Order: structure tokens, then sequence, then C-alpha cells
């Protein structure tokens, strides 16, 4: 059956043009992409795991719409927050994301990359307590973390060290899943309290009681004051060797910095996107709270760059970076979104109507969202561009011999009279 | 007044001699077949200079010298004026070999002192340095010679008769060894990597027993195999082991005040030729 | 409340302040100089210290005195009954540290009292 797919887009174009929230097209869009995600990928030929891939980057690819566009357009402006020199670090945080869309857009993106990004299953045989093998064997004289550290690494069993591996790698993938509530839980469970308290020195300060405009989200003060610290504190000991380096991944993220080439090595398109956005937030955040006298100089312990990159430039890199990950079709509407410059790249793949026939989603998904783009902004895409992209699409409906649902396409110009 | 000149290095395009010797001066000849005019004297250093060696154009005009004093002393020419810009001594013991690496790597440096150790000095965005060191050898390391490549290693001749062929990782930031090799009766005096971008990858290892042994390695895996270049000792103890770019042909210095030359032939085994 | 108890604390600070300095001096473990900076609390160079000894979990740990994150408080209280009970060995000066997160230093089962 499967070549049914034009149908669900279609018959979502239906649902719309008939209950005279244009969103919803996109929502749906998405769903549909994913649920087509799950048929290829179930039982299949291993020529369907590709197409199947497709679709799910597809259907990542509507998510990502939704979300930018929801938070652009749907733009209905509120009230602006006065802060006082008195006030907490964690609501000029708040005040920082308010204020700058451009740097809200970038938490909005890293929310989507964190969605879709890839979680070992829980650790199983987890043991009792931590370094009891060590512990056992005797020559632990401190039972603290930073004990092997104090002198030679030869103090932890071989066994301790490869399920503090364990540990380590599955927090970092946790992290970098956005999953921090289950970091901290397995963090506690899995009797690495220490690590746990870590864990905790991610939020800035508040207290509802000063901070105000917050004391209905909390009745009681959190976060940590002296946060420039914490975060030297926790880059230092990132950069310190003889931890294990997804334990040293973590606190590198942690701190707004780059994770070590053992773990970096690993990461694809997205997650190595993640997290130098993570990076560009970090630091542009730090430089907000420097302008306003809110870091105190006692806390600039070390040095950690100041210079944040453009969202341009990141993409630019780990392109580069990447190069067979970044030309993947789709993922270039992805970043085309990220930059806005999306009717830009639409005019364009328009041109090249004139190696994007070659592949079956692209020409469709281009179609649909020029008509989203013009349903929710009208003006978006070039009125030329329209009657090219559904003019071939339209006679592709009509080499699949589906021309039932051909008028619905039509709803957008007087050209529809030549059918 | 030169009667022992220890090392010399030409540069790139071989326009410009370095000497350096045993009263502590470094001197710098322009070179022109008969004629290398004297153009300076650098002196720095708070012991003989054991070698020196210039680093790839691409970085400019520079000069890593290491000397008896311990420190091994970055040099640079500016304007045509000689000035000693850094200076990289973790080292607790006499640094004898100093050789840059490929100028694909950066401007690394590979430092190797009597202390057992090995250092890969970076030369950051502020021009200074970044050490990452290493323990080579036990009892001292007489030399160590980096490796091109296109996943980075390099060699070490050792005061305990060993050979080690370290690799960089960056799980582990510092160089982690991956094969050691054992051959000579006496300190391994020189190691050097052949530039050979050919089917498999030789090193020539001189030593104090008067040995010359050739590790030939297949290739990625299968490890390395020895062979004695000749099996008679040398009538004098040799020092100096150098491959030729062009050619892998080997010259081999001995104590024996000529230089003999070998070259590999098609029953794998090294024959003369001068 | 918050400003008075800062003078306070910035002012019991002066006055200990020789005290625990020469405490300091004569120090030959490097934990305790940590706790030492605890008791002058300086929390930054605790955790500076911790960092330059490689104590560097700790030197995190450290960077939550002064907060009164009920869970930092809840879980080192934790963390101390588990050695309390078995735990082969514990460094002196990493328990009193810990003590120090529990919120109760001298109110307590490993007290510095």
């Amino acid at each position: 059956y499967q070549t049914e797919r034009f149908t669900k887009f279609s018959d979502t174009l239906k649902e719309f043009k008939i209950e005279q929230d244009p969103f919803n097209i996109i929502r749906e869009f998405r769903s549909a992409a994913g649920q087509l995600a799950l048929d290829l990928a179930n039982s299949g030929d291993e020529s369907n795991v590709i197409s199947s891939k497709d679709w799910e980057l597809e259907a990542r690819f509507w998510h990502l719409v939704e979300l930018l566009l929801v938070f652009r357009n749907a733009d209905l402006d509120l009230d602006e927050m006065e802060l006082h020199p008195y006030n907490s670090r964690g609501l000029f945080e708040k005040k920082l994301m308010q204020d700058n869309k451009q740097l809200y857009q970038i938490w909005i993106v890293m929310v989507w990359l964190k969605e879709n990004t890839y979680v070992m299953e829980r650790p199983k045989n987890v043991p009792t307590s931590k370094w009891l093998n060590s512990i056992t064997s005797g020559g632990l004289k401190s039972c603290d973390l930073d004990f092997p550290l104090r002198e030679n690494t030869n103090v932890l069993d071989v066994k301790d060290k490869e399920e503090d591996h364990i540990f380590f790698k599955y927090i970092y993938e946790l992290i970098l899943a956005g999953a921090i509530d289950e970091a901290l839980e397995e963090a506690k469970l899995s009797d690495n309290i220490s690590i746990c308290m870590i864990l905790c020195g991610i939020q800035e300060y508040l207290n509802p009681v000063i901070d105000t405009q917050i004391a209905n989200e909390f009745n009681t003060q959190q976060g940590i004051k002296k946060h420039s610290l914490w975060r030297r504190t926790v880059y230092s000991l990132s950069q310190q060797a003889g931890l294990d380096p997804y334990e040293r991944a973590i606190y590198s993220y942690l701190s707004g910095a780059i994770p070590n080439q053992e773990v970096l090595q690993y990461s694809d398109w997205e997650s190595d996107l993640h997290i130098h956005l993570n990076q560009i937030l970090q630091t542009e955040i730090e430089n907000y709270l420097l302008e306003n006298n809110q870091v105190g100089t006692d806390e600039l312990i070390l040095p950690l760059p100041s210079h944040a990159l453009t969202v341009q430039e990141v993409l630019n890199r780990v392109a580069s970076r990447h190069p067979s990950e970044s030309e993947h079709p789709i993922r270039v509407l992805m970043a085309s979104v990220i930059l806005d410059s999306l009717p830009s790249v639409i005019h364009s793949s328009v041109e090249m109507l004139l190696d994007i026939i070659d592949k079956p989603y692209l020409l469709r998904i281009v179609t649909h969202l020029a008509i989203c783009l013009d349903i929710i902004n009208p003006g978006s895409v070039e009125e030329v561009d329209k009657s090219k992209l559904i003019t071939t699409y339209i006679s592709l409906l009509k080499l699949q011999g589906l021309y039932e649902n051909i008028p619905i396409y039509a709803t957008f110009l007087n050209e529809s009279d030549c059918l | 007044h030169n009667e022992l000149i220890h090392d010399a290095v030409l540069d790139y395009y071989g326009k410009r001699l370095a000497t350096c010797s045993s009263d502590k001066t470094i001197k710098i000849f322009e070179v022109e077949g008969e004629t290398h005019k004297l153009i300076d004297t650098l002196t720095g250093h708070e012991g003989p200079v054991w070698r020196v060696d210039w680093a790839h154009p691409k970085f400019g005009t520079i000069l890593a010298s290491c000397s008896y004093d311990g420190k091994v002393l970055i040099w640079k020419e500016e304007n045509g004026r000689w000035s000693q810009i850094a200076v990289h001594a973790v080292h607790s013991a006499s640094v004898n070999s100093v050789q840059w690496a490929p100028h694909e790597y950066g401007p690394l440096l590979l430092v190797a002192s009597s202390d057992g150790k090995v250092s890969v000095v970076e030369f950051k965005e502020n021009g200074t340095t970044s050490p990452i060191i290493i323990d080579a050898h036990a009892i001292g390391v007489n030399s160590a010679s980096w490796a091109p490549a296109t996943s980075r290693k390099f060699v070490t001749g050792g005061a305990d008769n060993l050979v080690k062929i370290w690799k960089y990782n960056s799980d582990a930031q510092t160089y982690v060894l991956e094969s050691t090799l054992e051959g000579h009766s006496d300190w391994v005096r020189d190691v050097a990597w052949s530039p050979t971008v050919l089917l498999r990858s030789y090193l020539a290892s001189v030593s104090q027993d008067r040995t010359c042994i050739i590790w030939t390695q297949d290739n990625e895996q299968g490890p390395w195999k020895k062979t004695l270049l000749k099996e008679e000792k040398f009538p004098d103890v040799l020092w100096r082991a150098s491959w030729s770019l062009s050619g892998n042909v080997l010259a081999l210095s001995g104590g024996d005040n000529k230089v003999t030359l070998w070259k590999e032939n098609l029953e794998g085994k090294w024959e003369p030729a001068g | 409340k918050k400003e008075r108890h800062c003078r306070l604390t910035s002012w019991i600070v002066s006055q200990i302040g020789p005290e625990i300095e020469e405490k300091i001096r004569n120090s030959s473990n490097e934990i305790e100089q940590i706790f030492l900076y605890l008791l002058l609390n300086d929390v930054v160079r605790a955790s500076k210290l911790a960092i330059e000894s490689k104590n560097g979990h700790l030197s995190v740990l450290i960077s939550y005195l002064g907060s009164n994150d009920p869970r930092i408080r809840d879980l080192a209280e934790l963390q101390l009954q588990k050695w309390s009970t078995g735990g082969c060995s514990i460094d002196k000066n990493i328990s009193k540290i810990y003590k120090l997160l529990s919120g109760s230093p001298f109110e307590g089962l490993f007290s510095l009292k």
C-alpha cells in the first residue's frame, strides 16, 4: 500500500482549506512523515532502511519548522522585565532569554537537537555501591572521588574503572539528550552522590523572595550564587586527565566547552552542532552577566573564551567537519530554516529544475513547505516559485496516477484554470 | 678554529647552513658551492650544542637547537637579525635530539633528553609553548625521529637499547606507546624513520654495539622485521643513520671517518653503494 | 537578614583570620588546608587548591558551600552514613568537608564537635 504517502500530505491540506492554526498543517506533516518512517523501518528490504531514515529526517525537519515558525510568527509581544542590581543572576539570565530573540532561537534549536538524540538503554547489573572492588581489595585510604587523583590512578581496580566508564558514558548520553532529571536520578541511585551534586551546579541562583517576578515558579531559593566560579571549577576539572573521557566530556559540556577528542570524534552533525550552540549560548550568557556587573571579580579564576560564534559560522564549521551529512538535502533545509534563509533556498532548488529530480522526497517537501509558508506568511515565497513547484509536483501526481487529489493543490493560482 | 662540530642542518631550499659545535656557538652560513660565507654566530647555551634543526619555512625562519645545558632554545631570524624567541627546558639533563614534525601537524617540536623524556612542544596563538611530555626510556634517550603519514607517530632510541614507536591518541592527549623493539647490546645512538611513502616503512637503528638493525614493517598490521644490515660489527661504534628522500638510500656515520651507504635490492637485503 | 548575616560572617572571619592562617602555615597535608580555607569562609581558594592538588571532584562539591541546597545536604549526609557503616577508610579531612556540606556539622553523626 505504502505508495499512499502523497494522500496523507494531500489529506492534511484538504482538512485545512475546508474548516474555513495553519501550524497544524506542518504538525501533521511531521506526524505523517513519522508514521511513514515507522512503516519502511519495521519489516523491510534493506533498501528500505535508507528511505526510512530519509523519512525520520523528513519528520525532524517538519518539527524544527514548527518550533521555529511558531516562535517567530506567533510572536505577539509581551511585557518587558524590569530588573534591579540587587536581583539574582537567575533573573538576568531569564531577562536575556526574553529580550534577545536571536539567542532564544538558539535555545529552541538546541531543544530540538536534544529531542532527537539517541540514548543507550539503562545499564543493567549495576553494582550495589561505588568503587566496591577497590574497597574490597583494600587500598582506598579515602573513599572520595578525588583520592586516585591525589595520587596515582593505580589505586582504582580495573573493574571499577570499567564501571565508572559505563556510568559516565550513560550520564553523558543522557545530558546530551536533555535528560537532566534522569541523570540526577541515575547519579543518586547508582551511589554517585558527589557527581549528582556536580550536576546540581547547573542552575543559576534565584530567590523567590528577592526575585519577586518568579515567586510563582519557586517557593524556595535555589541554584548556586558563585556560578562563574562553579563554571571555572568544572572546566578545570574537565581538563584534568586521569579522569574517564566521558566524565571529562560531561564537565566540558557543563562549562560551555568542547569535549575532548576521544569523545568528540564520535559525534555527528547533530551532536557536534549541538555542542557548539551550547558553547555560543554559555558564552553569550556569561557576557550578558559581565555587561551588567552581576559577576564578581574573585570568581574569574581562569580564562574561558569570551567571543561567541554566530550561528552562521558554527553551521559553516560543523558543515566542513561533516561534509557528507551536511550535504544531505533535507539537512540543508534544516540549516536553511535555522538561518531563516528559507524562501532563499526554495527559489534556489526551484532553479535546480531549469540532481533534485533524482531524490523523491525533495520535490514534494519543498512544495508542501512553500504552501505552508505562504499560508502562514502570505507573500513568503514568490508567486512564480509556487507556480513552478506545484506544476512539477502535480505532473508527478499524474505519473503516479493520483489525479483524484489534484484540485486541492490547484487552490493557489488562477493558473489552475489550465487544468 | 672549529675542531669538533657536533651537528649541522640544511634548510628546505638549502641556502642557509647551521652548524653547531662544542664551544656553544651556532654558526649560520650562506652556502654557495665552494663558498659558505659565515653570516652569523649564536651564543646562548651553557654547554656544547649537540643538535640544530630548521623548521618548515611555512613558519618563517625558526631554528630549535638543543645543547648540553639541558635547555632547548628556539631561535628566529628577524629582519636579518637573530633573536632567541623561546626556550623549553623541562628536562633535567643534557638534551640530545630535537627534530620538527611534518608541517601538516602544526609547528610541533620533538625534544629528547637524558632524563628519559621526550616532549612535543606546540607553539600556540600567542607563540607561547604548550608542552605535553612523556617518559620514553629508563637510563636515557639518545635520539628521537618523526614519521611522516597521511595517526601520527615517532621513534625513539634509548640507553636501554630499546627502539620505541609512539602514536598520538585523542583519548589520552599524550602520545600513547604502541610498540617497542629490542635488538641492540648498547646505547641506541640514533634512530631514523624513512620518508618513503612506498609499500612498506623502513627504520634504520644505528647503535653503540656497532650494529645497524633495519625494522621493515609490512604494513599497518604485521609487526616489524629484524634485519642486521650486515652481520659483522663495524670497525668502530656507529653514531648517525639517515634516510634519503628520493630513493630510500641509507647513510651511516660510523666513528670510522667515512660514511657508508646502503641500498635495498630485490633480495630485500641491503647492499653498499658509492 | 541576608545583609546582616553577611556582615556578621565577614566579621567573624576578620577575627579568626590569623588563628587559621597560622594553622594553614603549619599543615603538611593539602586536604586539611582546603578544609582550613573553608574555615575562613573562602570557598573559592578551597576550590582552587582542590583543583591544584588534583582533588577535582571535591573542588566541584566545595562550590556548593553557602548555597543551602537541601538536596546536596541530604546527599552529603547519606554519603557519610554509608561510609560510617563499613566504609573501610575515608580521609579524615574529606569527611570533615562532607560534614560541612551536610549542613549540621556538630549537630551530627560524624561530628566536628
